[PDB]
C-alpha cells in the first residue's frame, strides 16, 4: 500500500445543502468519536469602526445561555456526556464545534442549533463579560506574538477592515450594548453563509436529517435590504516600531503579499515557505538543519525562534516571517532571511524544491489526523474554497510545482515588492524601512 | 579689440558651448536628483510619531 494508494482510500466528504442555505458536509470513519461544529463566515473583516469586537462579543455569549437552556444547565448537558465544546474566531470565520462520542451526535446537533440561533444574550450577562473581554485584552498584550502579528495587520491593511483586530479596540468592547451584537447576529450568522461540519463516527445521512430536523428554522432572508457585502482590502506596504526597551526580547515580522484563498500559486508559495523552514532555540537540530537561515541562526545562535507563515483571506494575505532574537541580531536576520527569499527569486534548485514538497506533503497528511482537525478542515475550506480539496489533488498541486515554477511564483510575489515589517521591543537595530526594501532586490539579478 | 580677445582667450567659443551644455544637464539633473533625495526621504518626511505611556 503506497502512499498513493492510501491517498485514494480515504474517505469522501459527502457534502449536502439543505433547503435555507446550510451546507451539510461529514465525513465517515470508524472511531466512536466525532466532531460537529457549525463554521459561519463571521470576523473582524464583516464588522465597521463602530461595532468591531462585536463578534468576539457574541463568542463569548454564545455558551453562557440560551432560550432553551437557560444558562449553566447548556454546560451541564455538554460535561454529562463527556463532550468539549470550543469556539474560535478569526478576522474572516467564526466557528463552534462539539468533541463528542458518536451516539451522541444527535444531542450534539441539538446544542450547535441552540447556541447558533436562540442565544439569550441577556443584559446581565453582557455586563458580567464585559469586563471578562477587558482583562483578556491586557492578557493579550501581555502576548507579544498577538500584539506583533495584529501590528502587522494594521499596518498592512491600513484603512480597511482588516486592519481591525478581532477583539476590538478597548473602547467599543466598552460601549457593545445588546443592540449592536443582536444586529451582528441577525447579520452574519445566516443559513447561507454557515457551514454544519461533522467528522468521525458520524453519517451523512444522520447529519442530514438531524440539520433538517433542527436547523431549519434557519433564516436566509438579510432583513429589509441590508446585505453585507465583501469589501476588497488594500494592502499599503508600511512599517510600525512600538519600541519598548524594557521588554526582553524583540519580535519582528515582515511579510509581503500573498496570494487569497483562490490563486492555486498558495501551494508553489508554501513550499518556497518550507524551503525557508522554523527554528526554535530549543530543536536540537543544531548548526545541521537543512533550512539556510536554521543551520546560521543555530550556529551563531542568532534568534530565539524564527516562524514564517502565509496568513491567507478571500482576496489577500500576508506572506512572510516572524522572528523573536535580541537586540543585536533584528539587522542580521533581515540581511540573511531577505538574502534567503530573493535566493528562492532567483536560484532555487530542485533538491532543496524537492525537499519543500516532502515537508509539505508531510504537514498536510499530518494536520489531518483526529477528528478535531478534520472537522476544522471541511469547515473552512467549505467557506474559503467551496470544496474540501481531497489529499490528492493537493498531491497533484504539489507534484506539478518543481524548482521554475517556485522561482517564478516567488519573483512574482517577492521581487521588488514592499513589505509590511512590524517590530516590537528593543527594535533599534531594525533597519530602516529604506534598508529593507533595498534589501528586497538583488543588484546581482 | 575682438581679435586681442581671442588671443587672450583661444577657448571663448567652445568655453561658452560647454557652459551650454553644462547649463542643460544640470536644469535636467538637479530636478531628477532633487526628486530622488524626496522620494528616499519620504519615508522620514511622513513618518507619524504616537506616545503610548501605561
Ligand atoms: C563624476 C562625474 C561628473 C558628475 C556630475 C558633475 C559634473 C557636471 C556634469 C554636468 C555638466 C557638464 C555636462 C557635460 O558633459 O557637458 C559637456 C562638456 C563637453 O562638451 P563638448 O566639449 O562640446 O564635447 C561634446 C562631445 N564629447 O563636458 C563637460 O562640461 C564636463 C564637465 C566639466 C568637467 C569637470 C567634471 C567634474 C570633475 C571631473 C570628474 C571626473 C574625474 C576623472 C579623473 C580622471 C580619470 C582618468
Amino acid at each position: 500500500a503506497t502512499y498513493a494508494q492510501a491517498l485514494q482510500s480515504v474517505p469522501e466528504t459527502q457534502v449536502s445543502q439543505l433547503d435555507n442555505g446550510l451546507r451539510v458536509a461529514s465525513e465517515q470513519s470508524s472511531q466512536p468519536t466525532c466532531t460537529v461544529g457549525v463554521w459561519i463566515d463571521a470576523g473582524s473583516r464583516y464588522e465597521n469602526e463602530k461595532n468591531n469586537g462585536a463578534g468576539y462579543f457574541v463568542e463569548h455569549l454564545a455558551f453562557k445561555g440560551t432560550k432553551n437552556r437557560p444558562g449553566s444547565a447548556l454546560e451541564k448537558e455538554v460535561e454529562s456526556m463527556g463532550a468539549h465544546l470550543n469556539a474560535y474566531s478569526t478576522r474572516e470565520h467564526t466557528a463552534y464545534y462539539i468533541k463528542a462520542l458518536s451516539k451522541d451526535l444527535p444531542k450534539a446537533v441539538e446544542l450547535l442549533a441552540d447556541i447558533v440561533q436562540n442565544c439569550s444574550l441577556e443584559d446581565s450577562q453582557i455586563e458580567k463579560e464585559r469586563d471578562v473581554i477587558l482583562q483578556e485584552l491586557q492578557e493579550n498584550d501581555s502576548s507579544m506574538r498577538d500584539v506583533v502579528f495584529d501590528y502587522l495587520h494594521a499596518t498592512a491593511f491600513q484603512g480597511t477592515p482588516l486592519a481591525q483586530s478581532v477583539e476590538g479596540p478597548s473602547e467599543n468592547v466598552r460601549k457593545l450594548s445588546r443592540a449592536d451584537l443582536t444586529e451582528y447576529v441577525s447579520q452574519h450568522y445566516k443559513a447561507p453563509r454557515m457551514v454544519l461540519a461533522a467528522a468521525g463516527g458520524v453519517e451523512h445521512r444522520q447529519l442530514l436529517d438531524l440539520a433538517q430536523k433542527h436547523f431549519s428554522s434557519l433564516s436566509g432572508t438579510y432583513v429589509e435590504d441590508a446585505v453585507p457585502a465583501f469589501t476588497p482590502c488594500r494592502f499599503t506596504g508600511s512599517e510600525i516600531r512600538h519600541r519598548d526597551d524594557a521588554l526582553p526580547l524583540a519580535h519582528v515580522a515582515i511579510a509581503v503579499e500573498g496570494p487569497g484563498w483562490a490563486n492555486p500559486d498558495n501551494v508553489p508559495l508554501q513550499v518556497a515557505n518550507a524551503i525557508i523552514g522554523h527554528y526554535d532555540s530549543t530543536y536540537g537540530g543544531g548548526t545541521h538543519m537543512s533550512s539556510t537561515l536554521a543551520s546560521v541562526a543555530a550556529t551563531r545562535k542568532l534568534c530565539q525562534s524564527f516562524q514564517t507563515f502565509n496568513i491567507c483571506y478571500a482576496e489577500t494575505g500576508l506572506l512572510g516571517a516572524h522572528f523573536v532574537c535580541d537586540n543585536m541580531s533584528i539587522d542580521d536576520m533581515m540581511f540573511f532571511l531577505q538574502g534567503q527569499w530573493m535566493r528562492l527569486c532567483t536560484s532555487a534548485t530542485e533538491s532543496e524544491v524537492v525537499r519543500g514538497k516532502n515537508i509539505l506533503r508531510n504537514a498536510l497528511v499530518s494536520h489531518l489526523d483526529g477528528t478535531t482537525p478534520v472537522c476544522e478542515d471541511i469547515g473552512r475550506s467549505l467557506l474559503t474554497y467551496g470544496r474540501r480539496i481531497p489529499l490528492a489533488e493537493w498531491e497533484s498541486r504539489i507534484a506539478e510545482v518543481d524548482a521554475s515554477v517556485v522561482r517564478e511564483v516567488c519573483s512574482k510575489y517577492f521581487y521588488d515588492q514592499c513589505p509590511a515589517v512590524a517590530g516590537l521591543g528593543p527594535i533599534e537595530q531594525l533597519p530602516d524601512y529604506n534598508r529593507i526594501r533595498s534589501g528586497m532586490f538583488w543588484l546581482r539579478f | 579689440c575682438t581679435f586681442l580677445r581671442w588671443a587672450s582667450e583661444p577657448e571663448h567659443d567652445h568655453r561658452k558651448r560647454m557652459g551650454l551644455k553644462m547649463l542643460m544637464m544640470m536644469g535636467l539633473l538637479l530636478p531628477l536628483v532633487y526628486a530622488m533625495k524626496r522620494h528616499k526621504w519620504s519615508v522620514l518626511k511622513s513618518r507619524k510619531l504616537a506616545y503610548r505611556p501605561p
